[PDB]
């Protein structure tokens, strides 16, 4: 919890069963350090079959963006005001089975100055 | 039993697929009316019946006389 | 020099930075002659190791 | 799991085949009632011991095989059972590098 | 969840940090129960363990295995056939279980069996190998034998060549 | 208890056989203290054979022998050196596996 | 030193990771009736 | 060879598997899957008619590595004193080509 | 070497992390 | 279900010797250096 960019979470077991809507589902589990056991996403696991929770009523959602059918799978954290009404809060992208949290343009550059410096 | 292996013969059974409905239930002759039928409808029988609302009579199968004799009044035109 | 000269670039007016997320879109093992070319011959081949690393 | 091609169907073909492959077959091998050790209770005959290591014994140092050639562990025997072109090759049983 | 990949170097390396004497010394063979990995691994177990244990046995004691094999191998033909005639008489038949329960019971004694002829060519295995051992060695002494009687050769060849020069 | 001790090294020895666990520690800088070199000097007692009887994975022994050089702990803190090696290992194991069988089977097919 | 690959390494973890929890052992589902009303990343080299 | 009847068995269970499924889901097909299956069935007798009943394998195993154990012995120690003998040569006659190439540098 | 074994296969020669984790230098260090 | 091949000559190298004389030798001639020869025969190659 101290730096949620320098934390990377797997479990083997869960990297067999892996493709599209697996990837909802491992990010769904709990123990993974990104997912809220708050918020709306946790309500998307006691919910069965759902196919529009984010638009009517809204809240903090996870989402996939885009995905490439063996390893890449990145995430998306949204924030809906409501119904076709989107805010981007940040980006998890799961490489070879390991999650990663998405690096910031400005934060990466300057911390990675301060180590050449 | 020395040799083992040798499992059960399964029995021969009533239920096949040879029997089509037509001769499993005897309804060799339901299928030769239809066919007859298809070489030959109740809508064409209704509009020979009558001169010539269909979703509201599916709506509807899914779910004072003098006073209304009187009320006859105010129409008619 | 260019310690100072990149920090006044970074700190004169620019839209902010730290709004912007880096996503990578596709990982193939097929031999890469332009990506190779342009990092100048290191980090050839995006592999999938080369994402966490860098 | 519908398959049912016929460039699916005759893949399976080639694929099966190729793993498992006038009779060219090895010489029928009676069996023995006594065995070295407890059959014959012949425990350890010298003759025993020198046959194995020199002289021609079916089963323990080898395969007869049918046409008289001889093959022994190590070496991959070539045979056609079926009565077609395709020739069963079995591998070496030791196979010592 | 809040493990981490494994806990790392600790205890042990602690004790390991001496001088000259002062560490530890290494552990007794435990010769019982262990946890490597995850499975117990315990000691004291035989290599293919009888099929008694977790299932049925169809075979007799004679175990033959050629003609067993040869058996078994008939028996699955035949059941495949009999599974093909529960189709043509009833598919539903309580009997369809049954023939795919037994036709399974059969492809397992046939890996028994082969587990059988593993140990069979471990066996054969310790009892050749330095049979082929035997004969390089002696092989290797023969040449060593020849080489000599010709260098002895050479020898001669060299006192042939002293008359030679005179 | 002499248990514990035995089990932990037993799993820790077996694990010293991942290449990915040997770029861990050598990146986290635990090869760099003298106490370490000693805690594997000290694990040499599994070259016996009636230790080695317990050892599952066997591919480690040789590794640690290439532990005691000091050349190999300066170096392997990088990803590459895992790589090569990982590379290395599960070629020769797959390769001797299936071709040694590939080719019995291709030369007995050639040969009739 | 080594083949085609990243000409780069780093320090240790350019990110920290973690793990789950024992998977072998784990709970239940205890559900109730409602009452009564492509690659691969993999080590081996591609050709 | 054992790997290779090990695949065959699993594969003639492959070509019934594969043979029902084919049919649940056209004579072509049927005859070649019958001859696949007889094909790898004769197969699979054929090379079960290799490995034998077999003996020993212990009482003329252990006489057999017994014998080897004294043979391998006795061939070493045949091969050694032949090699002590066979350096010998090699030692004091390289010194032998040492003395005439003394004595021709010494003129 | 498994006979199935391909280059995705899981299965390594290391003591595998997966196994290092669950095993008990990882757990009981802890 | 199926059991694979035992280690055989594997095996015989692990029981008896240690050094494995298996996989590639590649990772020391490339990761250790040789270490180098004393006066013993140092100078007897120079006689040689």
């Amino acid at each position: 919890r101290d730096n949620l960019l320098g934390i990377s979470w797997v479990d083997s077991s869960w990297i067999p069963i892996l493709n599209s809507g697996s990837v909802l589902d491992y990010f769904s589990e709990r123990s993974n350090p990104f997912y809220d056991r708050t918020c709306n996403n946790e309500v998307v696991k006691m919910q069965r079959l759902t196919l529009e929770h984010l638009n009517q009523m809204v809240g903090i959602e996870y989402i996939l963006l885009h995905a490439q059918e063996p390893i890449l799978f990145i995430i998306r954290k949204q924030q809906r005001q409501s119904p076709a009404q989107v805010i981007p809060l940040a980006d998890y992208y799961i490489i070879a089975g390991v999650i990663y949290q998405a690096p910031d343009l400005g934060s990466v550059i300057n911390s990675r100055v301060l180590t050449a410096v | 039993g020395p040799f083992y292996l040798m499992r059960e013969l399964p029995g021969s059974t009533e239920l096949t697929g040879s029997t089509n409905l037509i001769t499993h239930y005897n309804l060799e002759q339901a299928y030769n009316k239809f066919c007859g039928k298809k070489v030959k409808d109740l809508p064409g029988m209704i509009d020979l019946p009558g001169s010539h609302l269909r979703s509201l009579i599916e709506k509807p199968p899914i779910l004072g006389t003098m006073l209304a004799g009187f009320r006859l009044h105010t129409g008619p035109l | 020099q260019l310690n100072t000269l990149n920090k006044v670039l970074k700190h004169e007016k620019t839209p902010l930075f730290r709004n912007q997320v880096i996503i990578p879109l596709v990982l193939s093992p097929d031999r890469d002659e332009d990506l190779m070319r342009q990092t100048e011959g290191r980090v050839p081949v995006f592999s999938h190791e080369v994402v966490p690393d860098h | 799991l519908s398959r049912n091609e016929i460039i699916q169907s005759y893949l399976s073909r080639q694929s099966s085949l190729l793993s498992s492959s006038a009779r060219q077959l090895h010489v029928l091998v009676p069996q023995s009632p006594p065995t070295d050790l407890p059959g014959l209770t012949r425990e350890v005959t010298q003759d025993d011991l020198d046959r194995i290591q020199a002289s021609q014994w079916p089963g323990v140092n080898g395969c007869q095989d049918t046409q008289g050639n001889w093959y022994d562990w190590t070496q991959c025997i070539s045979l056609d059972p079926h009565g077609d072109d395709g020739r069963l090759n079995i591998l070496p049983y030791v196979c010592l590098d | 969840a809040l493990p981490p990949p494994m806990q790392y170097i600790k205890e042990y390396t602690d004790e390991n940090i001496q001088e000259g004497l002062a560490p530890k010394p290494p552990p007794p063979i435990k010769d019982s129960y262990m946890m490597f990995g995850n499975q117990f691994q315990c000691d004291d177990l035989i290599i293919r363990p009888l099929e008694s244990q977790g299932i049925e046995r169809l075979h007799p004691m004679q175990f033959d295995h050629k003609k067993e094999l040869r058996k078994l191998n008939m028996s699955i033909l035949i059941n495949f056939l009999d599974l093909l005639d529960i189709l043509i008489r009833s598919p539903g038949s309580i009997k369809r279980e049954e023939k795919l329960e037994d036709l399974k019971l059969l492809f397992v004694h046939v890996h028994h069996l082969i587990n059988e002829y593993r140990p069979h060519q471990a066996r054969e295995t310790l009892r050749v190998m330095m049979e082929v051992q035997k004969r390089q060695r002696l092989e290797t002494a023969e040449r060593f034998q020849k080489h000599l009687e010709r260098v002895i050769e050479m020898i001669q060849n060299c006192l042939a060549s002293l008359p030679d020069d005179l | 208890g002499n248990r514990l001790r035995f089990q932990l090294e037993l799993e820790f020895v077996q694990c010293l056989a991942n290449p990915n666990y040997l770029n861990f520690l050598a990146q986290r800088g635990y090869f760099k203290d003298k106490a370490f070199v000693n805690y594997l000097k000290y694990l040499l007692y599994w070259k016996d054979p009636e230790y080695a009887k317990y050892l599952k994975y066997p591919q480690c022994l040789h590794m640690l022998e290439l532990l005691q050089y000091e050349h190999f702990r300066k170096e392997l803190v990088n990803a590459q050196c895992a790589k090569f090696i990982d590379e290395q290992q599960i070629l020769h194991w797959q390769h001797y596996s299936r071709k040694r069988m590939r080719l019995q089977q291709a030369l007995a097919e050639q040969q009739q | 030193y080594s083949p085609t690959s990243p000409s780069y390494s780093p320090t240790s973890p350019s990110y920290s990771p973690t793990s789950p929890s024992y998977s072998p052992t784990s709970p239940s589902y205890s559900p109730t009736s409602p009452s009564y009303s492509s690659y691969s990343p993999t080590s081996p080299s591609y050709s | 060879r054992l790997t290779q009847l090990q695949d065959a068995v699993n594969s003639l269970a492959d070509q019934f598997c594969n043979a029902i499924g084919v049919l649940q889901q056209t004579e072509e097909y049927a005859q070649l899957f019958a001859a696949l299956i007889a094909r790898t069935a004769k197969d699979i007798d054929v090379l079960i008619d290799s490995l034998p009943s077999e003996e020993s394998t212990a009482a003329l195993q252990a006489a057999s590595l017994y014998k080897l154990e004294e043979e391998n012995h006795e061939a070493a120690t045949c091969l050694e004193d032949v090699v002590y003998r066979g350096d010998m040569l090699l030692e004091k006659i390289q010194s032998a080509l040492a003395d005439i190439a003394q004595s021709q540098l010494k003129t | 070497a498994p006979l199935t074994w391909v280059p995705g296969d899981p299965r390594r020669p290391y003591p595998t992390d997966l196994e290092m984790r669950s095993g008990l230098l990882g757990q009981m260090n802890n | 279900a199926r059991l694979p091949s035992f280690a055989i000559p594997y095996a015989i190298d692990v029981l008896t010797t240690g050094s494995y004389p298996r996989l590639p030798t590649c990772i020391r001639d490339k990761i250790i250096p040789p270490d180098p020869i004393t006066k013993i025969e140092k100078q007897a190659t120079l006689h040689q």
